[PDB]
């Protein structure tokens, strides 16, 4: 988990609530006694909108993107066009608290100390309906049919679109635990409703006017996030039933909030940060920490950006980066899903299995029959129960309840290998350390290169450019090579005779390991793999291309974005920004590159992975005319042409 | 019967038991043995590669493989060749490079793998000497001299004045710990006998610790003349400041004026420690001379123990080897 | 969301199956076919062999509404302009 | 904590520091390693382990 400050500003005053245009282009902020309009790209403040007299305690903005509502200590509410003019003023019983537009009908609500004021667009009247208590925070059900209200009295209550009250829940303790914000989860069919508009014009008006004066709930699917000043968060159904248990805190929370996706939660407060959570209320990380109390944390529409507002008047705009976590071995891509699950995919059979953790997943590693997963406070070892190469029945083998610091992680037959920042540790399953190795420079890359169970070779690349082989049953590290620049990435060919290296200047270099000599290099690479079966052939990605190279011949280049994770038979396991894509090789092309050189015996090895009967016949008659009768015999047996077999 | 691709299959299949039973089936000097030997090298298996380079009658590559996989014992144990002496110079150069990296414990382990047990003992003694002179934890310093003494015994085993006195530093720290144990046990007259026996070990334990502990046990015993001996020995030390000499004199004169500078109760172990009549062996279980005519002796360190006191132990009180 | 493109080798009787996003047209000439597609404006002419392994995905900045194929050429045309690409295997 | 509760830091060690209530030896006692590091056990050693342990400290 990583978060980057994209831009920052500070108002003259405290910042009370936040609104986004639905396309994400403009941000509106209820700062002190004016509205502020911001560009989300770089934080330029376009205009202070002037209409109110006193503290703008909130703003909210309708799903069609034409109109926004803002509420004040001066008792006013104002409806602003997206032309930034306030066409319909209104004046409530007391100071405004929170306001919220309906997802479906554009019906507005506007909360106050006793009274909440519903109206649907440009009707001539408002339902100023009464409440038992100070009405702190309000949120519409995802289908638009109920407005749920949280009270300073520690009650949440649920009102229909007409204003009748249908359900109540009390937090045990009542006014001990004020409800300072609540939010219905966005995760239902209606989120794409209003996601299709291309209207090119807007409404316009001379001067600003005034506006005068439910069964089978257990089958309704919606879920409500409750943040209370008893310092607990919990989730609730429209039936009033609590989901699971209270996710405890050590702060006064505010503005419990979700991304457009409904799967990740933002949580601000008197912890003076924006904490990030799963939809189950498990913690996942920390968006930027703050000088003062956080009142507001609003996720941007359609995207992973976040914006925050604090008691000191700071506005901060963050991008969340959500890095990729995975490992492949030969043909089993294991990767992070949500941030709590591993999905393990058998790439030949296309089977998937889900393993669910109960925390963040930080590191994954995989090897024949062994999977390993690191969480914040334990490391899990998983085992395939059968020697069958098609098996997917992972069981937890062992669970090491110990915390670790690491740069890289790998797993072998009987061991976990931990890279600390200049040091390599071998740990048994069951956590007892076996051996350790100290490098002459910072470790940049590691791969397991196979071996007998318990003597496995590790291949290691250092920042000084040294490359090492280390045997897990040995106390000494074996120099393979040294290079003029750091190892960015590293792989060995199918026989273990050859090495490919990425040099941290975006080039691929290729070496003989048995003689320690450079064979060739390529000027644009970011990740590289040897073909797992067909030696003398490799693939890399870089600069928006995929690049397949055979045996010192020219390289096949085609457009791709994403990275090579592995290469088997006729398929390259390229990884797109969220999922594995399995590109296929033009086997016919490298086969002709061997026939260019009359290497008939080598050309058959590219053909034999899968080519057309045209390719087989062309190979067969080139071998026949080359007087390579042992190749031609086999190249024609594939076509089964008895005429030339008789010859 | 396609051994030449059956090897390629057992390697790609990762069956090193298959590839072993393939290479063990071939004739000597058979054309496939040097490639199966290289497969075992690429995967890190020394005994299988050594077996293959011996069936190929190709012995220089076996030695070089033992060097490459750091099996320096097996590298030098191929005693049929002159190259064994030559690689002893490479082993020395590799150890010198570990010592330029200051990895003295790895150079000790490498010399132990080389069967250079004298040079491993010498380096372990160098650590035991420095760690003694730092005033390190006494039991850690016992362990360090025991590690050296066991390497001197392994060099003596390899034959089948640091060369001739293997256990001396282990005895010194053992009796120095035992005197302090006997003091904490309130057995101060046994602590006194053990601290008197430490007079012999001034080359290993600095005289300050010896004569401080002896003066303390002698004073607690009311042997204030033996305490006076220890104080005279302390004040003589040329490494002390005039301040420290005076502080020891102040304490000696405090004891002498409050009681006496003579023994109110007398130790008699000096009857051996004058050396002319020879010495009885000091028991490693008790720090007192063995008066028994014949008695138990440790098969490892060859120190004696009283036949009653040895019954209290599973492991030798000096060397921690099992009793026998 | 993909088109299930099937290359049915009728000479040996085998199916090779290729899931393709945004398929606009198929065309053939000799041993090669073109799956013309919408790129994830740019469009891509996925030149492909008789068992369905892609050979050279050429990106073009015109809509391939009309396509003609020839033993040396692909021609693709919008309502207003046409692009000619000459091709071979090596 | 009372004065007596603090004095437990000194109460036991006084019997090694002092003789007959007349003499104080503290200058000599600076040489002593503490009892829990001076105590020894009837437990065996082996060279690989003993080296590993002495190397791990």
């Amino acid at each position: 988990m990583r978060a980057v400050l994209t831009w920052r500003d500070k108002a003259e005053h405290c910042i009370n609530d936040i609104a986004f245009k639905p396309d994400g282009t403009q941000l509106i902020l209820a700062a002190g006694s004016r509205l502020l309009v911001y560009d989300t790209s770089d934080g330029t403040l376009l205009q202070p909108l002037k209409g109110h007299k006193d503290t703008v305690y909130c703003v909210a903005y309708a799903k069609d993107g034409k109109r926004f509502a803002s509420g004040s200590a001066d008792k006013s509410v104002i409806i602003w066009t997206s032309k930034l003019e306030g066409i319909l003023k209104y004046t409530h019983n007391d100071a405004i608290q929170c306001v919220s537009y309906n997802p479906i009908t554009h019906q507005l609500a506007s909360c106050s100390s006793s009274d909440f004021g519903l109206w649907s667009p440009e009707q001539k009247s408002v339902s100023k309906h009464k409440s038992s208590s100070k009405i702190i925070c309000c949120s519409w059900t995802n289908d638009g049919q109920y407005l749920a209200l949280g009270m300073f009295n520690g009650i949440i209550s649920i009102r229909n679109k007409n204003g009748e009250e249908k359900v109540k829940i009390e937090r045990p303790g009542g006014s001990l635990s004020p409800i300072w914000s609540i939010c219905w989860n966005p995760s239902s069919r209606w989120e794409s409703f209003w996601m299709n508009r291309e209207n090119e014009d807007a409404e316009d008006v001379i001067v600003n006017r005034y506006i005068q004066e439910d069964d089978n709930l257990e089958e309704r699917n919606d879920i409500l996030a409750v943040a209370d000043w008893g310092q607990k968060v919990s989730f609730y159904q429209l039936s009033g039933k609590q989901i699971g248990k209270d996710r405890a805190l050590n702060f006064d929370p505010c503005c419990i909030s979700y991304f457009t996706k409904g799967e990740y939660i933002l949580l601000g407060g008197s912890d003076k940060q924006v904490s990030l959570f799963t939809k189950d209320g498990v913690r996942l990380g920390t968006v930027g920490e703050q000088n003062s109390w956080v009142w507001t944390c609003q996720a941007k529409p359609d995207s992973n950006y976040v914006v925050v507002g604090c008691q000191d008047g700071t506005i901060s705009f963050y991008q969340l980066i959500f890095s990729t976590v995975h490992g492949l071995y030969k043909d089993r891509y294991a990767y992070r899903d949500s941030m709590t699950d591993v999905i393990v995919q058998h790439l030949i059979t296309e089977q998937k299995v889900r393993i669910k953790c109960k925390e963040l997943v930080k590191k994954i590693a995989i090897y024949r029959n062994r999977l390993a997963i690191q969480l914040p406070e334990k490391i899990l070892i998983y085992e395939l129960y059968s020697e069958d190469l098609s098996d997917m029945h992972y069981r937890v083998k062992e669970k090491i309840i110990k915390k670790f610091e690491c740069n890289l992680l790998v797993v072998c037959a009987n061991h976990i290998i931990l890279c600390q920042e200049k040091r390599l540790q071998c740990l048994s399953f069951s956590g007892v350390k076996e051996r350790e190795w100290q490098m002459e420079s910072l470790i940049r890359y590691i791969k397991v290169i196979g071996g007998p169970p318990g003597r496995e070779g590790l291949l290691v690349g250092l920042k000084n450019g040294q490359i090492l082989k280390i045997f897990v049953d040995n106390l000494f590290a074996i120099v393979l090579l040294k290079q003029a620049t750091a190892v960015r990435c590293l792989d060995m060919s199918a026989s273990r005779k050859k090495l490919a290296v990425v040099d941290e200047n975006d080039t691929c270099l290729v070496y003989d390991i048995d003689t320690k000599e450079l064979l060739f290099q390529e000027p644009n690479a970011n990740s590289v793999a040897w073909n797992t079966q067909c030696e003398d052939m490799l693939c890399f990605s870089g600069g928006g291309y995929l690049n397949i190279k055979a045996s010192t011949f020219p390289v096949h280049r085609q457009k791709l974005q994403g990275f090579v994770v592995g290469y088997n038979g006729s398929k390259i396991f390229c990884l797109h920004v969220f999922s594995i894509s399995a590109v296929e090789v033009p086997q016919s092309a490298p086969m002709y590159q061997y026939l260019d050189r009359k290497l008939f015996k080598e050309a058959y090895q590219i053909a034999c992975l899968g080519v057309t009967d045209t390719d087989w016949r062309e190979l067969a008659m080139e071998a026949l005319e080359g007087l390579d009768f042992e190749t031609a015999k086999k190249a024609f047996i594939r076509v089964q042409d008895l005429r030339y077999l008789e010859l | 019967r396609n051994q030449e691709r059956l090897a390629e299959c057992y390697y790609m299949l990762e069956d090193y038991e298959g590839l072993e039973n393939l290479a063990i089936s071939l004739p000597e000097n058979h054309k496939l043995l040097p490639e199966i030997a290289q497969m075992f090298v690429r995967v890190g298996m020394c005994e299988q590669a050594v077996t293959a380079f011996l069936k190929c009658s190709q012995p220089k590559a076996a030695v070089d493989t033992c060097v490459h996989l750091n099996q320096w014992n097996k590298a030098v144990e191929l005693a049929k060749n002159h190259s064994m002496k030559e690689i002893g110079s490479l082993l020395a150069r590799y150890a010198s490079h570990l010592l330029e990296k200051n990895k003295t414990l790895d150079a000790i382990e490498l010399y132990r793998k080389a069967n250079y047990f004298f040079d491993a003992a010498k380096l372990m003694f160098k650590i035991a000497d420095e760690e003694a002179k730092k005033g390190s934890k006494p039991l850690r310093v016992k362990k360090l001299y025991v590690l050296s003494a066991l390497l001197i015994e392994q060099y003596h085993e390899q034959m089948k004045r640091f060369t001739d006195n293997a256990w001396r530093g282990a005895e010194a720290y053992h009796f120095f710990i035992l005197a302090q144990r006997q003091l904490y046990e309130g057995c101060v007259d046994t602590a006194l006998k053990t601290a008197l026996h430490l007079k012999d070990y001034e080359d290993i334990i600095p005289p300050v610790e010896i004569y401080s502990l002896l003066a303390l046990c002698a004073c607690a015993s009311r042997a204030f003349g033996t305490c006076s001996k220890a104080f005279i020995k302390l004040k003589s030390l040329e490494t002390l400041s005039s301040e420290q000499k005076q502080q020891y004199e102040d304490l000696a004169l405090e004891i002498f004026t409050k009681h006496t500078s003579k023994d109110n109760r007398k130790p008699e172990l000096d009857s051996l420690m004058e050396g002319g009549e020879g010495k009885l062996p000091t028991c490693v279980a008790t720090g007192s001379p063995i008066t028994e005519y014949q008695f138990w002796m440790c098969s490892v360190c060859k120190h004696g123990v009283l036949a009653q006191e040895i019954s209290h132990y599973s492991f030798c009180p000096l060397c921690h080897s099992p009793v026998g | 969301p993909e088109y299930c493109v099937v290359f049915w080798d009728t000479k040996n009787n085998e199916k090779y199956v290729k899931y393709v996003k945004g398929l606009i047209s198929i065309t053939t000439c000799g041993d090669f076919c073109i799956l013309a597609t919408k790129a994830d404006a740019t469009f891509v002419l996925v030149l492909c062999n008789s068992i369905g392994t892609p050979l050279d995905p050429k990106y073009i900045d015109i809509v391939p509404l009309f396509v003609a194929m020839t033993k040396t050429h692909v021609i693709a045309a919008s309502k207003e302009a046409f692009y000619t690409w000459q091709y071979r295997v090596a | 904590m009372t004065y007596r509760d603090l004095d437990n830091d000194l109460m036991k060690y006084s019997a090694i520091q002092t003789l007959d209530g007349e003499i104080d030896l503290k200058l000599l006692t600076k040489v002593l390693a503490p009892e829990h590091e001076v105590r020894e056990d009837d437990v065996g050693w082996d060279w690989d382990h003993l080296f590993t342990e002495v190397s791990s400290e």
